């Protein structure tokens, strides 16, 4: 309620005998979430995956390795109407907050 | 959260000169106090925002209810009706007066508070009254009178002798728990021996303080010694325990979960008799019986 | 122990009043350091003032008396002495008496001891010429009063040459003030030990609470967080015990200094 | 002024709170499920009860260690205080101490012991000078062509006459031979003045 | 960053006054040295001669291998399952050579970023492959002059491959280098006001 009340709670008594009693502490935290990572530059080549016209047949599906890059999965909603988007492994939407 | 480095503090434009590969800065305490932005190569300083035990300056609830707080170690600009910036921290609830008085409630470096016209006020304590000694190469001052002043000094002698049972306090009338206590070694033996040593030490302290006389001296029937009145220190037979009025005031003004309190070897009557013997000796023998 | 952690803060309440005893012990030391200075320097209640700068009996007190040239109002010897002697919840509290007030107490004691002898220790400060003031001190050590009068010019020269050598003695060989610097050295190294044990590895996967709370199961990581609470609380207990031991040592030293002031400065001692 | 006897009140309060805090930690729950043992052994399996109660032992064993350490420190402090009190008894009550500010504020004459709960109180009868008067002083006196120095006292002047009085009390005495010494001539004393020195052997 | 402080850390450091192999310059002195927990590399080549480093355990196209060729214009760091024979060489013919390897299975990592006593430290721990570098000029005779030259981090890339041996290849148509072995020790580094290390102290 007031400094006198927490002073009484610290001494565990309803009376005070004219002293300087250490009661509590103080802090401040109005904001957070400042710049974390540097310029995202080396994007993963999702252009030659979702925009490539020449796709191989299902019996001879292509195998393309994606590594050493930043996978901006937000571009999937651009190069395709995301009709049958279904993530069976981790999460459909929670995909940019984890790494492999 | 610079590159995963989590923390909380102030970020100011730093004048440090890092190296192209360095990203963080540490002090002798292995604490990160300087960091660089990942996008811009500008260096920033990390200082703790604010923390300090707020001491509520209280003049006692028996007098009044107004209180004052002291945010120790922080300015008045980072706090959420008088506000004054003392060198010990921001003080809220007491104004600073230019007059100097005796230090009543210690507030910090040279600042003390008191309940005076009411409201709480802070000021610079005065070390004493100014006295200009009129020195001269031929001036002397000789006292023409005197004043017999009886001063009091209070010094503790002994503590309360206590002894605690190890197993009965830790577990308590238990068997499955007492078996695990044996695995802890002889820690129970150390505490008991330490408490017995403390007890015999308090007994020895009482003996060395009060039992300095080899015999017990008593005063003759009270007569006119020289005009001095020792009735305040001499015991009286009209009151039990044979304590003087001063000793009476001293005595008046000043479950077992495995722990017990041991009674003193010398009771309150034996110490009273030792004090009466010391007094009777120093009033009829002076410094002679002590030698 | 926690450092802005809600899970650790609510869990620390189960350890009882261990935090209360540490704060009470640290506050008992704080009020002890202010009482020690109040028993050593705060001897007289009257702030005596030295007369205008002159000579008393040929003795040159320019090295111990305060000079108005410097703003600190400290004597040359005090200046030479002074010229060579908050993070992670650790807050250093300022002493009740500042260095300016300690200098004023020292100046008052000095003006009392050079203009009144030991008379200001038992009561009012009585005027007495410093030549015949030291003559009383010769009668106390078993030397007749006439020796000082017949060698006053020689006593003043040997005194002034000795006081002047004190500056050269305490200036060079910095090991002379090692007894007083070891106190702050021990305090600083104890604070460094207390702040460095925060990054210890008492048995948890990491030293930071965020690296453990985000990795392990919050309801399961309680038994591992408690392993760091005990490691950090025992460090605080060790620090408080060492501070209490050093406080007892400093209290003994301060009582010795108070006896020295009351017997060597406020009077003449035969011990 | 109840703060006067605070020295012994603090001792008894520390003796009380040390036992009250020790027993208060008995009802604690250091990383455990319950503070009592009956609700642990009769509710949990033996393989887990021995692990859960082991943390309660370490919490209560640490409380006993802290209690014993604090009691040892307080015993050291009280032992220092008791040694000081015994020295003060022997040097103020059993005699007269010349140490300033050791047996009271002023010139110690005698002291009286008084018994107190877990302590002792001394009554220091001190001699305090007061009501002083300023006088002119001189280091020596030149009467018979040679300097004179007071045996036990000081030379004071009320403006016209010179007298020898006690250093701590005002008692003017006529400067005579049995009260002054004789050493050296009247040339090495800085501040020596003229005055007559009486001699009870010359007229007789 | 550290400013005017002394920091001691237990890490893989080159022991002071230890036993370091030297190769005093078609004479190349490439005996296919082994690879312990750390390799300290230093050279005093005339101009762009020692610009090759390969790593790996078995090297017979069965384990991951490293291939760092400077190409006189960049730092081509590629990780793949190369096939190294009993004697690799870089006999160009321009600035092109293929006889170093003969196969490439996966090639999961690539790094072609841009870059007279040259010093290097190659460490592999916790999957990462730490790389340090420092170039300091010398003018006296070739005797590894005494002094101090702190090595700055260069790449610090995470790979995670297994490395137990390493070999150095030189281009052909002086060539002296040093190979030191890092060991777990404890040093005492002194940083300046700008963060530059001035000297170190081996605590053993
Ligand atoms: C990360 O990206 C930011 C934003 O693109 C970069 O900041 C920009 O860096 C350039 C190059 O140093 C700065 O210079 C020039 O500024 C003028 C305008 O005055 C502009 O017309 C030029 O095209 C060029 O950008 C630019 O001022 C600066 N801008 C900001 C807002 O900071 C940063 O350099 C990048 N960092 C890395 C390591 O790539
Ligand atoms: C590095 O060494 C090579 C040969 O060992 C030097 O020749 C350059 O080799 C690179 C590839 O290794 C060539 O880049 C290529 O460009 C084509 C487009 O023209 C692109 O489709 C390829 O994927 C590849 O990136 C480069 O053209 C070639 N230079 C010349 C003049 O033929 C090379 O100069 C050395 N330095 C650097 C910085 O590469
Ligand atoms: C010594 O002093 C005490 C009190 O300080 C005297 O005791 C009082 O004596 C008067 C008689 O004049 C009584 O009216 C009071 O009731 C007494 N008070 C107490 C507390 O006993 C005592 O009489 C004095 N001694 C002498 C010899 O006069
Ligand atoms: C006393 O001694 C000092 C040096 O030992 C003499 O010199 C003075 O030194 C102080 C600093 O301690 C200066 O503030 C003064 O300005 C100095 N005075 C002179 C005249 O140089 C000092 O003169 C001596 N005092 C007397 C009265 O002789
Ligand atoms: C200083 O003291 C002397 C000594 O007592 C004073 O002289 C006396 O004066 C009274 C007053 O007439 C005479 O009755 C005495 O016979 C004098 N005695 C001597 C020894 O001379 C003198 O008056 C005092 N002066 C002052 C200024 O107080
Ligand atoms: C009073 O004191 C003065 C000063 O000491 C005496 O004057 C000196 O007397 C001696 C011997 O008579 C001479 O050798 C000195 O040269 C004198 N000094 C001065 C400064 O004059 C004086 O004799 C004393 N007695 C009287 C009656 O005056
Ligand atoms: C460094 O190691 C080499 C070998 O690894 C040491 O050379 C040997 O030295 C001993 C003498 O102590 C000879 O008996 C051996 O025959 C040498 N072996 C070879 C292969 O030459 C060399 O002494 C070591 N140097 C230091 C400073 O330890
Ligand atoms: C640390 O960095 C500072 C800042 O660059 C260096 O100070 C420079 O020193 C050179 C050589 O003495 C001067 O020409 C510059 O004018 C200085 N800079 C400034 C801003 O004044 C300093 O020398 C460096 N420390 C070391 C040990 O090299
Ligand atoms: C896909 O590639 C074509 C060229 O092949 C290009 O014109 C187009 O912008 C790319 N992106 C999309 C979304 O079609
Ligand atoms: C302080 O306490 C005393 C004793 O209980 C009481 O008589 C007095 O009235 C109190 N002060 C005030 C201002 O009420
Ligand atoms: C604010 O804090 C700084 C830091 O100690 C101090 O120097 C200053 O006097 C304080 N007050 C103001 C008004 O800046
Ligand atoms: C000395 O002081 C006491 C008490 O102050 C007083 O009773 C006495 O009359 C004084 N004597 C003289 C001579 O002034
Ligand atoms: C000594 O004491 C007795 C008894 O009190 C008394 O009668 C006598 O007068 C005292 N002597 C003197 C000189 O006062
Ligand atoms: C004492 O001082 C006063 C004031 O200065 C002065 O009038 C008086 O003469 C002095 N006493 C003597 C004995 O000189
Ligand atoms: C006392 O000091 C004053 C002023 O310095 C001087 O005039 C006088 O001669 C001195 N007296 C003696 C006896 O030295
Ligand atoms: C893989 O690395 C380990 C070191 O942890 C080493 O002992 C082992 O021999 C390596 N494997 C091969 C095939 O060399």
């Amino acid at each position: 309620l007031d400094p006198l009340s927490e002073t009484k709670c610290t001494l565990k008594s309803f009376t005070v005998e004219k002293g300087i009693y250490q009661t509590s502490n103080f802090r401040v935290q109005p904001t957070e979430s400042i710049v974390r990572f540097p310029n995202i530059t080396n994007l993963c080549p999702f252009h030659e995956v979702f925009n490539a016209t020449t796709f191989a047949s299902v019996y001879a599906w292509n195998r393309k390795r994606i590594s050493n890059c930043v996978a901006d999965y937000s571009v999937i909603y651009n190069f395709a109407p995301f009709f049958a988007f279904k993530c069976y492994g981790v999460s459909p939407t929670k995909l940019n907050d984890l790494c492999f | 959260n610079f590159n995963g480095l989590t923390g909380t503090g102030v970020l100011t434009e730093s004048n440090k000169k890092f190296l192209p590969f360095q990203q963080f800065g540490r002090d002798i305490a292995d604490t990160t106090d300087a960091v660089r932005d990942p996008q811009t190569l500008e260096i920033l300083d990390i200082t703790p925002c604010s923390f300090g035990g707020v001491s509520v300056i209280t003049p006692g609830t028996n007098t009044s209810n107004q209180v004052a707080v002291l945010y120790q170690g922080v300015n008045c600009t980072e706090v959420p009706s008088n506000v004054f910036q003392t060198r010990a921290g921001c003080l809220i609830g007491a104004e600073y007066v230019n007059n100097s008085y005796e230090c009543d409630i210690p507030i910090g470096a040279g600042i003390c508070a008191s309940y005076q016209t009411q409201s709480i006020i802070a000021y610079t304590m005065s070390l004493g009254a100014e006295n200009s000694v009129a020195y001269s190469n031929n001036s002397i001052a000789i006292p023409t009178n005197f004043t017999i002043s009886v001063t009091t000094e209070i010094l503790p002698v002994s503590m309360t002798k206590t002894s605690v049972d190890c197993t009965m306090y830790i577990c308590g009338d238990s068997t499955e728990c007492s078996n695990l206590l044996l695995q802890y070694g002889s820690f129970c033996t150390q505490l008991k021996r330490a408490l017995t040593g403390i007890a015999v030490e308090q007994d020895k302290n009482t003996q060395e303080v009060f039992a300095q006389v080899k015999q017990i001296y008593k005063t003759p029937p009270i007569k006119y010694f020289g005009g001095f009145n020792f009735s305040q220190i001499l015991p009286d037979p009209s009151k039990p325990s044979k304590r003087s009025p001063i000793e009476d005031l001293l005595f008046n003004k000043v479950k077992f979960n495995g722990l017990t309190v041991l009674p003193p070897l010398l009771t309150d009557e034996m110490i009273a008799q030792y004090t009466s013997a010391l007094l009777a000796g120093t009033i009829t023998s002076g410094w002679t019986f002590g030698a | 122990i926690c450092g802005d952690s809600t899970e650790c803060s609510n869990l620390l309440l189960q350890y009882g009043s261990f935090c209360t005893q540490l704060k009470r012990a640290l506050t008992g030391i704080a009020v002890e350091q202010d009482k020690n200075t109040q028993e050593v320097f705060a001897q007289v209640k009257q702030i005596y003032k030295t007369p205008p700068i002159k000579y008393f009996g040929g003795f040159n007190f320019s090295q111990i008396l305060p000079d108005p040239s410097k703003p600190s109002k400290r004597s040359p010897i005090e200046d030479l002495l002074f010229n060579k002697v908050k993070f992670n919840g650790l807050t250093v509290l300022p002493p009740l008496l500042t260095d300016e007030m300690i200098a004023q107490y020292t100046s008052a004691l000095l003006a009392g001891t050079i203009t009144s002898g030991w008379t200001f220790g038992a009561g009012p400060a009585l005027q007495i010429p410093f030549p015949m003031q030291m003559a009383y001190r010769f009668n106390g050590i078993g030397v007749t009063q006439n020796v000082l009068y017949e060698n006053q010019k020689l006593i003043a020269n040997q005194f002034n040459s000795a006081i002047g050598k004190i500056q050269d003695s305490l200036s060079s060989t910095p090991s002379a003030l090692g007894k007083l610097q070891d106190v702050v050295n021990h305090n600083a190294q104890a604070l460094n030990t207390l702040v460095k044990q925060l990054s210890s590895k008492f048995g948890a996967i990491s030293s930071v609470l965020n690296d453990i709370l985000s990795r392990l199961d919050p309801p399961e990581a309680e038994v591992q967080i408690d392993r760091l609470i005990t490691g950090r609380l025992q460090s605080l207990q060790t620090y408080v015990t060492q501070q209490l031991i050093r406080a007892a040592e400093i209290r003994a030293s301060a009582n010795l200094a108070a006896t020295k002031m009351s017997e060597c400065v406020l009077g003449q001692s035969k011990r | 002024t109840p703060s006067a006897l605070g020295k012994l009140q603090d001792v008894v309060n520390h003796n009380a709170q040390a036992l009250n805090t020790l027993v208060k930690q008995l009802s604690s729950k250091f990383g455990a499920i319950s503070s009592v043992l009956n609700d642990i052994l009769s509710r949990l399996d033996p393989p887990e009860a021995e692990v859960q109660i082991d943390r309660l032992i370490t919490g209560r064993l640490q409380s006993l260690q802290t209690y014993v350490t604090q009691q040892l420190i307080r015993a050291a402090e009280i032992r220092a205080s008791a040694n000081l009190a015994a020295t003060k008894m022997s040097e103020c009550v059993l005699g007269q101490s010349k140490r300033v500010d050791f047996c009271g504020k002023g010139y110690h004459l005698m002291s009286f012991p008084q018994s107190a709960p877990h302590g002792v109180v001394f009554l220091h009868v001190t001699y305090v000078p007061a009501q002083e008067k300023n006088f002119t002083t001189a280091p020596a006196i030149c009467h018979d062509g040679k300097a004179h120095f007071p045996r036990e006292g000081v030379f004071v002047s009320n403006g016209t006459h010179w007298f020898v009085t006690q250093r701590n009390f005002y008692e003017p005495q006529i400067i005579t031979t049995d009260n002054t010494f004789v050493s050296g001539n009247c040339d090495v004393v800085i501040g020596i003045v003229n005055n007559t020195v009486y001699d009870p052997l010359q007229p007789e | 960053f550290r400013s005017s402080v002394l920091h001691s850390t237990h890490d893989l450091f080159l022991p002071f006054f230890s036993n370091v192999t030297w190769f005093h310059a078609k004479r190349f002195d490439n005996p296919a040295l082994p690879f312990n927990d750390g390799v300290y590399f230093a050279s005093t080549e005339k101009s762009n001669i020692i610009r090759g480093w390969i790593f790996g355990t078995t090297l017979d196209s069965k384990t991951q291998s490293l291939l760092i060729v400077n190409n006189a214009t960049n730092v081509v760091i590629k990780v793949c399952e190369f096939q190294f024979c009993n004697d690799p060489f870089l006999d160009v013919y321009m600035e092109s050579e293929f006889r170093v390897y003969s196969s490439a299975n996966n090639c999961t990592f690539e790094y072609v970023s841009q870059p007279n006593l040259r010093e290097f430290v190659f460490k592999n721990i916790d999957g990462y492959f730490k790389i340090y570098s420092k170039h300091t000029p010398i003018n006296l005779e070739r005797d590894l002059p005494q002094g101090f030259s702190a090595l700055e981090p260069l790449v610090d890339l995470p790979i995670g491959i297994n490395i137990t041996r390493f070999q150095t290849l030189l281009a052909l148509h002086a060539a002296a280098y040093y190979v030191g072995y890092l060991q777990p020790r404890t040093f005492l580094l002194k940083y300046n006001e700008n963060g530059t290390i001035t000297d170190a102290v081996d605590c053993a």
